[PDB]
């Protein structure tokens, strides 16, 4: 790979999606890559491009560097990573969903029906790891999910890749 | 405008007139011209922040003064060196105010001189770090000021002369000074309540004397129960006295964390209290 | 019981004491601070004298 | 009787409350006193000075008339 | 919030001891200095006294040349009284210092300015017969 | 104009000015030139044990700037600061803080809003407080819908 420079996110808007983001002189919104912090740290995430971003550096949100353990100005090496789909496509995966900031918790009722739904056609044809924390915008209201287990199309995998029939608990 | 310049026609200018030059009147004008050069060299000196600068230079306008006959000015002109270098990232700001003590006390000045004389000896404990010839000065300073009819002062330095005299290990003749701080402060009630700290210090000090040094000193005090700035002083102290009288490191360690509630402990007594403390458990596993 | 909701107000008096206290002292600020701008001028004029008699001395004396 | 209890508890804090800013003022006091304390240590400094340069003058004066 | 209050507004009542004794504390430095100052500004006075007298010299010398929780919550009550009369006695001393000083100040002032004319004066009929 | 006391021995004075300086500094975004400012004061503060009273106020303003820090630059500040529970002045500078730390590295929104209320009873908050207090009422929302 080669050595990038993290980052802070752009926009709000690449901060809901989970997806790290890039420069368009470098990778392209689709490709996969894994993240190494160290010799026993290793993750992945998805590719965002935005005119933002400077090459040579890969920008992330405030939950994932949290999650990955990553800090704003470290030097990172980021390689070329190619799902398999044979074995990791997700097709049962459960996730362990709270209210991401507890600025504001309310006892409302929230349709998972509808969540599942949204869900899928936001966050379709991405990478999502065990024990991966992120954020879903679910009616404009923030939320912070944590992948507890994936199964594919029972083989339960660490890393796998949601598609369009891909079923959500 | 230039300094650099300046220093220079000083120079020129400032020396004993030889040949014609000379004549018969000296230049004690002219030292006095050169002066006024360096002190127009250090003042930009000070506007640049080139302090070290602006300090030597003072200096310079300074021992010129002395070499034209007033050492008033003079002194007054090592004191602004002084503050320079102070401030400043050289030396010579102990030097300077030495060289303007021996004025002032030699000029019939000694008000003004212990004015510096403690500012010294808070330089050279502040910075040098040397208690021992702070302490000396602090001392010999307050005598001035006790002699100016400035009580007041004299306390406000006797206070640090014992106060750091039982950081050393000068714990008796620090006590000593208490005492003298404590007869000279109840002639005037403006210090009556004050004078119960003095007590406590004087009390908690302890030269590893056996007798009832400490004991006496909590009786001496003149206490009740209706008062209440007498709580902050020897009802503690006795609880204290016991405590070491009974060879309890866990009594007198738990008085001390009850009595950090109503009134909190500052560095010195806990420097103090833990000596005790060590007194005491040496005196356990002893 | 009643000290409390007495002795409440044995401070709100001194809190009137300080005020004046502090007020007093402030005053006194002022006043030897436009002092410091009249005393040490005022040598300043004293320095010109200085200068001046000192050298009505270096030519009548 | 509760009552008193609670009644006591009313003035206790109004009482309590009073006390906390009458210390405030102290603190900013001492902060006040002590920076007007060193804009007279030069007063006395520029004093008693000033009469060593009129006591020269007058002196000088007096000898360039006899 | 009951035992809450009687105990912790109690713990108020111990604190409002050093709120008033750190208020003497603070007092003392005051005092202290206001009575070293006020024996300085004898000395200052002097100044513009003694100059008073050399000036008027000076002058004729330029004219002459020019031609038991409630037993205690009540005690430490007490125990503010107690306080209270000292916060009384600074009070007093710090007062009487202002106000004899301020008037101190007004004769420096008035001195100091009468003076200050005598200098400029003679500063404008000296530099004249300079050199 | 504080460079020029600090150069005169009048330490107060310098100190003066400082606060000046900083203190409009974070009302003007200028949050992390400020909180240094208040390092600088806090430590020309300490030499003199005359000031260890109102050195106190400082550690609470520079806890309270903040740059938009990821880290604990105030939770670190805040343990800097000596305190001892029985302790007064002090209990009215970091007590507080704490709380507001708490309610903010814990992204929640009611107990912040709602300490900053009591804690206005024993102080009372000027101007200031109020107007830096209520930027973080809202980098708390603004985290919000983030």
């Amino acid at each position: 790979g080669r050595s990038m420079q993290a980052a802070r996110c752009p926009t709000d808007e690449l901060s809901l999606s989970n997806c790290a983001v890039v420069s368009e002189k470098d990778y392209q919104s689709g490709q996969h890559v894994i993240v190494r912090t160290s010799p026993n740290h290793k993750y992945i995430f998805t590719l965002r491009t935005h005119p933002s971003v400077v090459p040579g550096s890969v920008a992330f949100s405030l939950p994932q560097r949290k999650w990955a353990g990553l800090s704003i100005g470290q030097e990172i090496e980021v390689a070329l990573y190619s799902f398999d789909k044979a074995k990791q496509c997700i097709g049962t995966m459960t996730i362990e969903i709270d209210f991401l900031q507890k600025k504001n918790i309310d006892s409302n009722p929230y349709d998972t029906d509808k969540m599942a739904a949204e869900f899928i056609q936001q966050f379709n044809n991405q990478a999502f790891s065990v024990g991966q924390q992120l954020v879903f915008s679910f009616n404009d209201k923030l939320f912070g999910l944590l992948v507890k287990d994936i199964e594919a199309m029972r083989q339960k995998i660490e890393v796998g890749l949601v598609v369009g029939n891909s079923q959500v608990a | 405008a230039e300094a650099m310049a300046l220093l220079a026609e000083a120079e020129r200018k400032v020396k004993n007139s030889q040949s014609f030059f000379s004549g018969l009147f000296g230049g004690s004008s002219k030292i006095e011209e050169a002066c006024e050069i360096y002190a127009r060299a250090a003042n930009m000196f000070k506007m640049a922040k080139n302090w070290s600068a602006a300090g030597n230079a003072f200096c310079q306008a300074a021992q010129l003064h002395l070499q034209l006959q007033s050492k008033h000015d003079a002194a007054t002109c090592f004191v602004d060196a002084g503050n320079a270098f102070k401030k400043a990232d050289p030396q010579e700001a102990i030097n300077c105010l030495m060289r303007a003590i021996e004025i002032y006390t030699d000029m019939g000045r000694f008000t003004i001189a212990a004015k510096h004389h403690i500012s010294i000896a808070e330089i050279y404990e502040t910075e040098l770090v040397d208690v021992e010839k702070a302490i000396a000065h602090y001392e010999q300073s307050a005598d001035y000021y006790k002699g100016e009819e400035s009580n007041s002062s004299a306390n406000k330095c006797l206070l640090k002369v014992a106060g750091y005299a039982a950081q050393l290990e000068q714990y008796q003749k620090a006590i000593d000074i208490y005492e003298q701080v404590g007869t000279s402060a109840m002639d005037s009630p403006l210090l009556k309540y004050s004078a119960k700290d003095y007590f406590f210090k004087a009390a908690l000090c302890h030269f590893c004397i056996d007798m009832l040094n400490a004991k006496l000193a909590v009786q001496k005090y003149e206490e009740l129960f209706p008062a209440f700035s007498d709580s902050r002083e020897c009802k503690l102290m006795k609880k204290l006295l016991e405590a070491h009288e009974e060879q309890n490191v866990d009594s007198y360690t738990e008085s001390v964390k009850e009595y950090d509630s109503i009134s909190r402990l500052d560095q010195w007594l806990t420097t103090m209290l833990l000596r005790i403390k060590k007194t005491i458990q040496g005196d356990e596993e002893d | 019981n009643r000290r409390l909701q007495q002795t409440q107000a044995q401070v709100d008096e001194v809190v009137d004491i300080m005020r004046v206290n502090v007020d007093k002292v402030l005053e006194r600020d002022q006043k030897l601070s436009e002092l410091d701008d009249r005393a040490d001028a005022l040598q300043a004029g004293a320095s010109q004298f200085e200068t001046s008699a000192a050298k009505l001395k270096r030519k009548y004396w | 009787a509760l009552s008193e209890i609670e009644t006591r508890h009313s003035e206790i804090i109004k009482l309590e409350n009073s006390i906390r800013e009458l210390h405030d003022m102290f603190m900013d006091m001492a902060m006040l006193v002590e920076s007007q304390g060193e804009m007279i240590d030069r007063i006395e400094y520029n004093v008693e000075h000033a009469v060593d340069y009129v006591e020269r003058a007058v002196s000088d004066t007096k000898k360039a008339v006899k | 919030r009951a035992d809450q209050l009687a105990d912790e507004s109690l713990e108020s009542t111990r604190r409002m001891l050093q709120l008033v004794e750190e208020s003497k504390d603070a007092g003392i430095r005051t005092l202290v200095m206001l009575d070293e100052q006020g024996e300085q500004l004898d000395r200052v006075e002097e100044g513009m006294n003694h100059i008073n007298q050399d000036m008027k010299e000076a002058e004729k010398n330029l004219k002459d040349l020019g031609k038991a929780r409630e037993n205690e919550m009540d005690e430490n009550l007490e125990q503010v009284s107690g306080i209270i009369g000292n916060l009384r006695h600074m009070a007093l001393d710090m007062g009487n210092e202002i106000d004899t000083q301020n008037r101190q100040i007004d004769r420096i002032m008035e001195k100091a300015d009468s003076n200050k004319t005598r200098i400029d004066e003679a500063n404008q009929r000296a530099t004249k017969m300079l050199g």
